[PDB]
């Protein structure tokens, strides 16, 4: 740790392009300022030192969560003064959550249409409400302050960058530390908060809930520190522990659980009265998940000689196909940091897209089950995030190919090994994709044909030549004979889906078991290909990033580079960055498909109502086992069916959604004269209306330059990303909030 | 079934013996013997007997 | 083949034929420049056609310009 | 002396053409809390 | 002409034609484009992406037209 | 002819020479190396690079070239020399061809497609319509 | 109706910028201030490379290629 | 009465959606106003008040008052963004002077808009505002 490293000044807020060195010299041409932009969050072109490198991502990392902090503060004191979420829950499914009182200014003031309780905003589907109630929030005066300390904290972590930065820096080995580090991160910062919010469902959270699960109707409830002042509440909410500021704490201490398993549960299911999931089970496993993770970060080496290095282990694991195995991946690791941020998007992104695909089906917050606006909207989301995210770390695996990539430390390990048969990995990954092409998109065209040509005994269906998904409904089967069987210890199975009977909390089907037919089988495979050919785009940007056969110096060239001119053919999009270009529309593709299937299996086969009788009602009435296996199903049943409310909209509180949907297709199509042309014309295009200009004798100083190619493929690859995204989330909300 | 996992003198003593086959382990495995068998190794060991012993006394008293 | 032409407004600054990736060009003596020499192109059977000695040229403009003509192996850039 | 080095960061083009654009957002949103919904002039 | 001379360039194919430019020096050689004119506005010379460009050119004689002496 | 040089320690790989160096053409770089070293085939991965002559067959010219400009050259090797071997075996010399190298001018070349006008100098294709004439003709 | 002026101002819109497209290739075809030699290259030729800022879509060709899309859309 | 367009308020289906107007100010009444305001105009057979462009002075609100305002205040921003880009052609830091604004340079071109015709007419008169044809860059043909 050093002193005083940068003085804080505002002089280098003057100079724009302080940073780089082809970025003062003042901006000769328009080019610059988009270069600007371009370089900023460049820190390894800035300068060419590790220290200051870490230096400015530890204290831009303070900036970003402050950045996070903020949100959240204003999620909180908007939850706290604009929503209605004591009505809300009063009356949790007759209300549905809202927040953002729009300004009444022109029109807008619609879009204030009745969610309930006399409260005018538009109907939030981030689910919010949901984990106040979820967390134990009864009242606005906890969010409010909850707000403050957000906001508190954001001032905290905006300083904390300024001293780490400008006061204190710390040096390279303090960040090369990674030993202290994982064992901080594992144990410290992820066993530690689940321990503690753990320490608020043991004594806030289930408690609440509790309460509130029986019909207290709110406000009559103490406060959360009247339960651990008082464990005369703790008395009648699971008696069996005495409950004592020493005495309660001894089970723990003398190994009695016995007495903790009425809170510490292990049921599974979800509770039939709010379609979340049993807040004891989830006490219990952030306990156990606090203390797996206090386990996990007591095993790497940092002062006391306990624990392993990282490098012994990598080292160590090695094998006879492997040549020395990981012999040099340490280095790599602990030198790159585009090295360790390839790995953290793809994990983070991969946990974001399992985020989406597990808060589906175990609903995990009360009275989000039954709002399928906030189910569908928090699943396509969590995926969209996920996919973004992937995307990113494949991007930066090339960028750290391209930059970091010593020969010297890699010789015959695993990443040597894996350049040095790129080509037989891309080729096997390149008639994956043709196949998976092939058995899944032509068995949909295929049966379009047929039943176009009127013989639905010739199709792939359930009715025709089925293809049934035997492995996936196997394993939905062993799921549901394992809350008596294999997971002998626990009440219910893991989720409703795969298997057991229609939880329904209010008129609304909380979760129902989905059924696993030839269409499922039809989408899966379509997804597991546009999977496939997303990684064979980036694995092939990643694996070639630093040569191929047609350019042997692409390292030379860089990550960022638009070709190598017209030659050996044409050599246009070569670079990894392309690539990545090229893998965001696949990505795009790929989620586009897979929340397009969440969404009409959805509303299909589980969500719907629940007659008094007991008899579910689906949505779209169960159309997706036969329309789901043509491409015409999918246009007409789901696209053009469904598409009804966001185009019905205008008039009413939806109103926005179909401004949006129509603002969306605008963007997108925006996008492709971006991404069909090329800047060549753009340049003689802006010569004539620069002709125009210096006849008037108003030409600017700084010449207005056109994009350049990689600028205008980013730019078409931007506004196609934002369009289609924004499409499909103005339809999906338009007809979610409609129907559910 | 919720099992009988309560005081008894046999839980301590299924602590001890971990604790003791702890420190054996540590007296056969660990490495590094220079820091700190010291304080360092002494309060590992403790801690992995505290945690084997976690692991015996449920599956003893849950068996 | 691609042919590469070099016109009389060479300055000698050599940076062509070190852009060159397939050692196409070379720099022969040459009074009509101060620096006495100038790019040449014995070498059009080689050239694959990326234009890196068109961007490598800072005379305005370019004194040395490759024409895309004929398309064989070695100027495909095919290792097959 | 830093506030001229604020003078000049608080003039540069992101800077002064979003704060004319929020000046001009409030004059047409604030002549829209007073006389509203003017297709034509009344004459 | 001579270093300081304002010329206006006459070559079709210049970025700078019909367009000012100072004289920096003027080869005593004779060589074909002794005149080394130096301009305000960059080329478009560069890969993509590149903010910056070249900013002095060499001309013949006959290619340049002394405006100011 | 007959190219001499040890090989280099390459594990070998899936993106060197195909059926064109076997029926077509092939190209080899030798070099004298002072000391065992690591370097980037063009071809992926890292080779040891031997004490004394190295030669490496590659399947283009430019992957040649690549090698000699990116490895060999920052490594202070500029004694390099690349041939085209043909598939009966014969081979010619190709980058070092009168022993200097391009960049630097050798008296004793001649210049080759040099055409002594400027690019707006050249003539318009409508006046050089059916014929042989090129704009770019001498 | 003023639905019918709306669509003729979008007619118009999309006549022009076919035409200003379509123009624009023609006479820059010979040769721009990115280019000053295009006649000696052809009508349809890729680019002149990433030199000099980058040069898609700079032939002739590219412009017809270009105002294809907007005749359609038109 | 042009191009057989009836008044708005000798038209059945205009009274017809002004007895359910929407608010659209937080003014309590807001959308009453709207209507009665919107009477003077010519409606048609949907009952909207289609706008009539062609001088016509007694219904010369709806274009040509916009037009002339619209065209003043487009040629103030037109006039002092050229004089700032003239004023700062002058100095050789005019690179500088583009992304980083000389405010006080920028406020004395800005008050001056308000005189923007006449002025422009002057150089219309002079000379000051068409280059020639000489002194501008011209691609090759
Ligand atoms: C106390 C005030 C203060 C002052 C006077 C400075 C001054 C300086 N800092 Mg510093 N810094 C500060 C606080 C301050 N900093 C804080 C609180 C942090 C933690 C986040 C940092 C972290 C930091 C780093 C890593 C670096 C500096 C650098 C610098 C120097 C370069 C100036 C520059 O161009 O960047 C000025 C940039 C801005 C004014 C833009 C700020 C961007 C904010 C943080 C985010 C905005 C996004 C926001 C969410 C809105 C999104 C927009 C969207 C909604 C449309 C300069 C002397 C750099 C340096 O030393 O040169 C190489 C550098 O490496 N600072
Ligand atoms: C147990 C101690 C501890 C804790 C709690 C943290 C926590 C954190 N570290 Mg850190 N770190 C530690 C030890 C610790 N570290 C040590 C010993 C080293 C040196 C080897 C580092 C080196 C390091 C680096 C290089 C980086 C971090 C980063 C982070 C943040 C990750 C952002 C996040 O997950 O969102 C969660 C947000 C919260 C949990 C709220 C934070 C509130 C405070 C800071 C938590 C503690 C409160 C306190 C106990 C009272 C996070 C807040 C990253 C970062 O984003 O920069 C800040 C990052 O780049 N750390
Ligand atoms: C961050 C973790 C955390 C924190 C700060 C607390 C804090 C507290 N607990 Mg708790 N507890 C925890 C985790 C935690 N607990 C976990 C993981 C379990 C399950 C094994 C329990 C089970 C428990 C019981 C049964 C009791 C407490 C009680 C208490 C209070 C008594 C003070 C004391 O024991 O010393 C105290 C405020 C006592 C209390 O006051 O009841 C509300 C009480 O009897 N705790
Ligand atoms: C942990 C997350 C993370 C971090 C720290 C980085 C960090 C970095 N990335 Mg990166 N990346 C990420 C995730 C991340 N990335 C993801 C998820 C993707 C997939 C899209 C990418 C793909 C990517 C590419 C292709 C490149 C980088 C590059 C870089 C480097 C410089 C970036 C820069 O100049 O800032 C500049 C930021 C901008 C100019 C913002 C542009 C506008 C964004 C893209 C659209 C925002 C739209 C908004 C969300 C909604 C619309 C608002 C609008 C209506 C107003 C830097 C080291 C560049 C590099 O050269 O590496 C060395 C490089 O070219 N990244
Ligand atoms: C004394 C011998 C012994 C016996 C009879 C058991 C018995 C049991 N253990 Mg256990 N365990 C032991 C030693 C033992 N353990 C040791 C030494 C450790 C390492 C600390 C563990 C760590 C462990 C974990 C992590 C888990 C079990 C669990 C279980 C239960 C179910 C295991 C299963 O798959 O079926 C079962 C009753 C499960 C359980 O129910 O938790 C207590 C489970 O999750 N054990
Ligand atoms: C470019 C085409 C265009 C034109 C000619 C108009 C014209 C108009 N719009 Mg519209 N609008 C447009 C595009 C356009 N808009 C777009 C792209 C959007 C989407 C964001 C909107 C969304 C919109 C809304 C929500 C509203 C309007 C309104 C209006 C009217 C009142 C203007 C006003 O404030 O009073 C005059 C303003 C001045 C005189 C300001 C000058 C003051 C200085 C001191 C002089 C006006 C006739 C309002 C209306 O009432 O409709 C009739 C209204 O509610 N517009
Ligand atoms: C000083 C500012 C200024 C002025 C006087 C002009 C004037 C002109 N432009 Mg230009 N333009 C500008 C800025 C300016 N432009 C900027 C910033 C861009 C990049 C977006 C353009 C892009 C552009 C194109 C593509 C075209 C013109 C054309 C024209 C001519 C026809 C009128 C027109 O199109 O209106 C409309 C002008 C726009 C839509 C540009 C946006 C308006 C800008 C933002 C105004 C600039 C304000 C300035 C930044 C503030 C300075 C004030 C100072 C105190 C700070 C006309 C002489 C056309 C032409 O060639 O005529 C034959 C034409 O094809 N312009
Ligand atoms: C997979 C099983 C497996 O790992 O095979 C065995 C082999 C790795 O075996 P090794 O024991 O040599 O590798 C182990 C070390 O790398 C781990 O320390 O994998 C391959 O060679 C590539 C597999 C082809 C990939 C096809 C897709
Ligand atoms: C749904 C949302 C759409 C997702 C878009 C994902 C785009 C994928 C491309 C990666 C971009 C990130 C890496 C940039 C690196 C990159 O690849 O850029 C490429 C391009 C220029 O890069 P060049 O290849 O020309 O670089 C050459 C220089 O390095 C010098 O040789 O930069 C731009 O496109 C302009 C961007 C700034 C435009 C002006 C900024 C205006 C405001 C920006 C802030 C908006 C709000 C941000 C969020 C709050
Ligand atoms: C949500 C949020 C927030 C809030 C936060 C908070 C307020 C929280 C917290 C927190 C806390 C307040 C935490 C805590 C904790 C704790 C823990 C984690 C603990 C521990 C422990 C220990 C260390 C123990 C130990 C022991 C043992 C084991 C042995 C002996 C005995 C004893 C018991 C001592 C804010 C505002 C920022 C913003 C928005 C978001
Ligand atoms: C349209 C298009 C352009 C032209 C795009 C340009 C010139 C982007 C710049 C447009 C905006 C409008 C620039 C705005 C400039 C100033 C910031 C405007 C002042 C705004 C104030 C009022 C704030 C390319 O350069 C290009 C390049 C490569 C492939 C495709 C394309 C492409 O499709
Ligand atoms: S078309 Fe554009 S990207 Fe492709 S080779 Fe030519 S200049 Fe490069």
């Amino acid at each position: 740790v050093d002193n005083d490293p940068v003085p804080t000044s505002f002089e280098k807020w003057a100079k724009p392009g302080h940073f780089d060195r082809t970025l003062a010299r003042g901006p000769q041409t328009t080019t610059w300022i988009w270069n600007l932009h371009a370089l900023a969050h460049d820190f390894d072109t800035h300068t060419s030192d590790l220290e200051d490198i870490s230096r400015k991502i530890f204290s831009a990392h303070f900036g970003h969560l402050a950045v996070v902090f903020i949100w959240l503060s204003g999620m909180y004191f908007h939850g706290a003064k604009f929503s209605n979420y004591e009505a809300w829950l009063a009356d949790p499914t007759g209300i549905k959550p809202s927040a953002q009182v729009v300004w009444p200014i022109v029109g807008q003031g619609i879009l204030n249409g009745d969610v309930g309780g006399g409260f005018h905003g538009i109907q939030i589907t981030s689910g919010l409400f949901q984990l106040w109630r979820a967390s134990g929030i009864t009242n606005e005066f906890q969010l409010y302050c909850t707000a403050i300390g957000g906001l508190v904290m954001a001032g905290l972590m905006l300083f904390a960058g300024w001293f780490h930065y400008h006061k204190r820096a710390p040096k390279l080995e303090w960040f090369q530390n990674v030993e202290s580090m994982l064992n901080h991160h594992l144990a410290g910062l992820l066993g530690l908060g689940s321990l503690g919010w753990a320490g608020h469902q043991i004594h806030v959270s289930l408690p609440i809930n509790q309460l509130l699960d029986a019909g207290v109707a709110a406000k009559d409830i103490p406060l959360p520190h009247e339960f651990i002042l008082n464990p005369s509440l703790m008395a009648e909410l699971y008696p069996n522990i005495n409950w004592g500021v020493f005495s309660g704490v001894i089970p723990f201490f003398t190994f009695n659980w016995a007495a903790y398993s009425d809170f510490l549960t292990f049921k599974g299911g979800l509770n039939p009265v709010t379609g979340g999931l049993w807040l004891s089970d989830t006490a219990h496993h952030h306990v156990a998940i606090a203390v797996l993770f206090i386990i996990a970060g007591h095993m790497y080496r940092t002062n006391w000689g306990i624990g392993h290095s990282l490098k012994e282990i990598l080292e160590a694991h090695k094998g006879p196909f492997t040549g020395t195995g990981h012999k040099g991946l340490y280095e790599v690791l602990t030198t790159s940091w585009h090295a360790q941020l390839a790995i953290n998007l793809a994990m983070m992104g991969s946990l974001s897209i399992i985020v989406a695909q597990h808060m589906y089906a175990m609903p995990p917050y009360p009275y989000l089950a039954t709002d399928y606006p906030t189910q569908l909207s928090l699943f396509t989301h969590h995926m969209w995030i996920g996919g973004f995210l992937i995307v990113g770390g494949a991007a930066h695996g090339a960028i750290f190919f391209v930059r970091d990539y010593d020969p010297a430390v890699n010789q015959n390990n695993v990443l040597d090994r894996v350049l040095r048969h790129r080509d037989a990995i891309i080729s096997h990954l390149n008639w994956v994709c043709i196949f998976l092409g092939f058995h899944s998109f032509g068995l949909y065209v295929h049966n379009d044909t047929m039943r176009a040509f009127g013989r639905p005994q010739d199709m792939f269906s359930d009715t025709g030549i089925q293809l049934q998904p035997v492995f996936a409904q196997w394993v939905q089967h062993l799921h549901t004979l394992a809350p008596g069987g294999t997971a002998p210890n626990a009440a219910a199975t893991a989720s409703v889906a795969f298997g057991g009977d229609v939880v329904a909390v209010g008129g609304k089907v909380a979760m129902m078991p989905i059924a696993l037919g030839t269409a499922d089988f039809l989408v899966h495979h379509i997804h597991a290909f546009t999977i496939h050919v997303t990684v064979l785009i980036l694995l092939k940007g990643v694996l070639f990033a630093r040569s191929s056969r047609l350019i042997p110096d692409k390292a030379n060239l860089g990550f960022r580079f638009p070709c190598d001119g017209p030659g050996r053919g044409g050599t246009c999009q070569v670079s990894g960055w392309d690539h990545v270009f090229l893998g965001l529309f696949w990505m795009y593709n790929c989620i586009s498909v897979v929340i397009f299937h969440f969404s009409w299996k959805m509303q299909s086969d589980v969500w719907g109502t629940v007659a008094p009788d007991g008899t579910v009602s689906h949505i779209t009435g169960g159309n997706f086992a036969q329309s789901a296996i043509t491409i015409n199903g999918w246009l007409r049943d789901f696209l053009w069916a469904q598409a009804s409310q966001v185009i019905g909209s205008y008039g009413s509180a939806l109103s926005a959604y179909g401004l949006l949907f129509l603002g969306a297709h605008f963007v997108w199509a925006f996008s492709l004269m971006f991404l069909f042309s090329g800047r060549g014309y753009w340049q003689e295009l802006i010569e004539s209306i620069v002709w125009a200009h210096n006849k008037l004798k108003v030409a600017p100083a700084i010449q207005p330059r056109a994009l350049s190619i990689i600028q205008g493929r980013a730019v078409g690859v931007a506004h196609y990303l934002l369009g289609g995204i924004a499409t499909t989330w103005a339809f999906f909300l338009a007809r979610i909030i409609s129907v559910g | 079934t919720l099992p009988d996992t309560t005081w008894s003198p046999a839980v301590g003593l299924v602590v001890i013996l971990c604790n003791l086959f702890a420190i054996a382990i540590g007296r056969y495995a660990i490495q590094s013997r220079g820091k700190g068998f010291g304080l360092p190794e002494l309060l590992a060991t403790t801690s992995f007997g505290h945690l084997l012993a976690a692991g015996v006394v449920s599956g003893l008293q849950y068996s | 083949a691609h042919t590469v032409k070099i016109y009389d407004t060479c300055i000698g600054c050599t940076q062509c034929v070190r852009a060159c990736p397939t050692d196409v060009l070379e720099m022969v003596p040459w009074d009509g420049c101060k620096a006495g020499q100038i790019a040449s192109s014995p070498r059009t059977e080689d050239c694959v056609g990326c234009k890196r000695c068109e961007t490598a040229c800072p005379t305005d403009f370019l004194s040395i310009r490759v024409y895309l003509g004929a398309e064989t192996t070695r100027s495909m850039g095919l290792a097959y | 002396m830093q506030t001229k080095h604020l003078l000049t960061y608080l003039s540069t083009a992101p800077v002064l053409a979003a704060l004319w654009m929020t000046i001009t957002a409030g004059i047409l949103i604030e002549f829209n809390r007073f006389y509203p919904d003017l297709l034509f002039h009344p004459l | 002409v001579q270093r300081g001379s304002k010329v206006r360039i006459l070559r079709p194919e210049s970025y700078w034609y019909n367009e000012i430019g100072t004289v920096a020096s003027v080869d005593q050689s004779g060589i074909k484009y002794p005149v080394i004119v130096r301009f305000d506005k960059v080329n478009y010379t560069g890969f993509s992406g590149s903010a910056g460009g070249v900013n002095t050119n060499n001309f013949a004689l006959s290619e340049v037209e002394e405006v100011s002496a | 002819t007959t190219l001499t040089g040890q090989p280099p320690l390459y594990g070998g790989s899936t993106g060197g020479l195909l059926s064109k160096a076997d029926i077509e053409e092939k190209y080899a770089i030798t070099w004298t190396s002072p000391k065992e070293q690591v370097f980037e085939m063009p071809t992926a991965g890292a080779a040891v690079m031997r004490e004394g002559e190295n030669l490496v067959y590659l399947a283009r010219k430019e992957q040649c070239l690549a090698l000699a400009a990116q490895q060999l050259r920052p490594r202070k090797i500029n004694d390099y020399k690349i041939y085209r071997i043909f598939p009966d075996g014969e081979t010619v010399l190709l980058h070092p061809k009168d022993g200097v190298f391009p960049e630097k001018v050798n008296q004793g070349r001649e210049a080759v497609n040099t055409v002594p006008r400027s690019i707006g100098q050249n003539p318009n294709p409508a006046q050089l319509k059916f014929s042989g004439k090129k704009p770019y003709d001498p | 109706g003023p639905g019918d002026f709306l669509v003729h101002h979008a007619i118009a819109l999309g006549l022009h910028t076919t035409t200003l497209i379509l123009v624009k290739g023609a006479l820059d075809a010979r040769g721009s201030k990115l280019m000053p030699d295009k006649k000696d290259f052809g009508y349809a030729f890729p680019c002149d490379g990433p030199g000099r800022g980058g040069t898609c879509d700079i032939s002739a060709w590219d412009a017809f290629y270009l105002a294809m899309f907007w005749m359609l859309n038109t | 009465d042009v191009a057989g367009l009836v008044p708005c308020k000798d038209s059945p289906a205009f009274q017809k959606r002004a007895a359910a107007a929407v608010n659209t100010t937080a003014d309590p009444a807001s959308g009453q106003k709207r209507f009665e305001r919107y009477s003077q105009a010519l409606c048609g057979e949907d009952g909207l008040p289609h706008l009539v462009v062609d001088g016509r002075l007694s219904r010369a609100g709806d274009f040509l008052i916009p037009s002339a305002l619209f065209l003043f205040i487009t040629g103030w921003i037109g006039w002092v963004g050229r004089a700032y880009l003239i004023a700062v052609r002058n100095s050789g830091e005019a690179n500088e002077k583009e992304i980083i604004i000389d405010v006080p340079l920028a406020i004395k071109c800005m008050l001056t808009g308000f005189a923007w015709p006449l002025a422009a007419l002057k150089e219309l008169a002079s000379g000051e505002l068409t280059a020639k044809d000489n002194e501008i860059t011209v691609s090759p043909r």
